[PDB]
């Protein structure tokens, strides 16, 4: 919507990368980042929420981090079953209300 | 912790309707915890929509789509019904049932509804 | 059924279900932010009520202390002749847990016509809900102290204002029970004789 991530993203099985999302002062800068997980016609799961606390029953591979406008979603140890949509969202004081990316879909190579 | 009740149902609605979204609970009572509504269309992504706010006390409601949806609770009964009016071309999809925490701050959706798709 | 509340504790004797694990459950009710207190975690039914009352709540804080008081709290219960009547006091303990060698004098608080005979009984708790961490539900710590009580002789030494400090068993040691025939706390140096004993037949 009015944040910043990619359509999809590929990487390797096992390896280490990462997702993260722009936003501004506005939205993330003030504001705490959750991240959300959804397989295809499924419940999209809460990921991570202030980026550095996991919810019951996420693997602790994942972290994250929040630089200025910018929101890292830690993603490690790739899994087979990792392939999905990624979305970030934080409050906004803007329209004063909650707002998301578009979502970037991983691809486990 | 909590599972919930399912949102809808399948509601299939021609054009010229409107729909009530009435989700439930379980494991706890509806007025000890916030609930929330995101706009997920397929192969899209998410739109935020309805919401209580923890500040101010009042239940939001997504300015772009303010207006066009209403909400109302009974607390008893757990029954929180999301009224969708004036169907239009994009407004079919699944809009989930989400939930905070009114303490304190919390952004994130929580354990949510399965999802429900809508009919225009 | 007595329940403490925020803040008219309403005695109640009457006729209810209690459930297998009762006590009052609280939340938070999101409406003018106040912290209710759901009753009916304790109790299914209520209904056939006997009796009724309201007062000032028995349980009081006070607090801002960082401990050094702990508030130590006691309550009598006693049931006799249609008359079930409670017993308060209030008292500083700077002590971990258990009790100190002092005196609590304790007043009836109300005299109650209750003409029921309670056999069996289970205390009352307040519990909370929490949200996501890794339902919430056992607020704090909670621990108590309870003693059965027995019909025996007390000597009682009302003081200038009539605030009993001293008071005696008769039959808690052969020592004990000679005091109770002096009717004095100063035993004078010499014998006394206290009653007599009896060998019983096999």
């Amino acid at each position: 919507s009015v944040l910043t991530q990619a359509p999809s993203v590929s990487a390797a099985p096992g390896q280490k990368v990462t997702i993260s999302c722009s936003g501004s002062s506005s939205n993330i800068g003030n504001n705490y980042v959750s991240w959300y997980q959804q397989l295809p016609g499924t419940a999209p799961k809460l990921l991570i929420y202030d980026n550095n606390k996991r919810p019951s029953g996420i693997p602790d591979r994942f972290s994250g981090s929040k630089s200025g406008t910018s929101a890292t979603l830690g993603i490690t140890g790739l899994q087979t079953g990792d392939e999905a949509d990624y979305y970030c969202g934080t409050w906004d004081s803007s329209l004063s209300a909650v707002v998301f990316g578009g979502g970037t879909k991983l691809t486990v190579l | 912790e909590v599972q919930l009740l399912e949102q809808s149902g399948a509601e299939v609605k021609k054009p010229g309707a409107s729909v009530r979204v009435s989700c439930k609970v379980s494991g706890y009572t509806l007025p000890e915890v916030a609930m929330h509504w995101v706009r997920q269309a397929p192969g899209k992504g998410l739109e935020w929509m309805g919401g209580f706010d923890p500040e101010d006390g009042e239940t939001m409601y997504a300015q772009k789509f303010q207006g066009r949806v209403t909400m109302t609770e009974d607390t008893s009964t757990d029954t929180a019904y999301m009224e969708l009016s004036s169907l239009r071309s994009e407004d079919t999809a699944v809009y989930y049932c989400a939930t905070t925490t009114p303490f304190s701050s919390s952004y994130w959706f929580d354990p949510w509804g399965q999802g429900t798709l809508v009919t225009v | 059924l007595i329940v403490n509340n925020a803040t008219n504790v309403v005695i109640k004797v009457c006729e209810f279900q209690f459930c297998n694990d009762p006590f009052l459950g609280v939340y938070y009710h999101k409406n003018n932010k106040s912290w209710m207190e759901s009753e009916f975690r304790v109790y299914s039914s209520a209904n056939n009520c006997t009796f009724e009352y309201v007062s000032q709540p028995f349980l009081m804080d006070l607090e801002g202390k960082q401990g050094n008081f702990k508030n130590l709290r006691e309550f009598v219960f006693k049931n006799i002749d249609g008359y079930f009547k409670i017993y308060s006091k209030h008292t500083p303990i700077n002590l971990v847990r258990d009790l100190p060698q002092g005196f609590s004098a304790l007043e009836p608080l109300v005299d109650l016509p209750i003409g029921i005979n309670i056999t069996r009984f289970q205390t009352l708790l307040a519990l909370h809900r929490s949200y996501l961490t890794p339902s919430g539900w056992t607020a704090g710590a909670a621990a108590y102290y309870v003693g059965y009580l027995q019909p025996r002789t007390f000597l009682l030494k009302y003081n200038e204002n009539g605030t009993i400090t001293d008071a005696v068993d008769c039959a808690l040691d052969p020592l004990s029970e000679t005091k109770c025939t002096l009717k004095s706390f100063t035993v004078e140096k010499g014998i006394y004789q206290t009653s007599n004993f009896r060998v019983q037949p096999t």
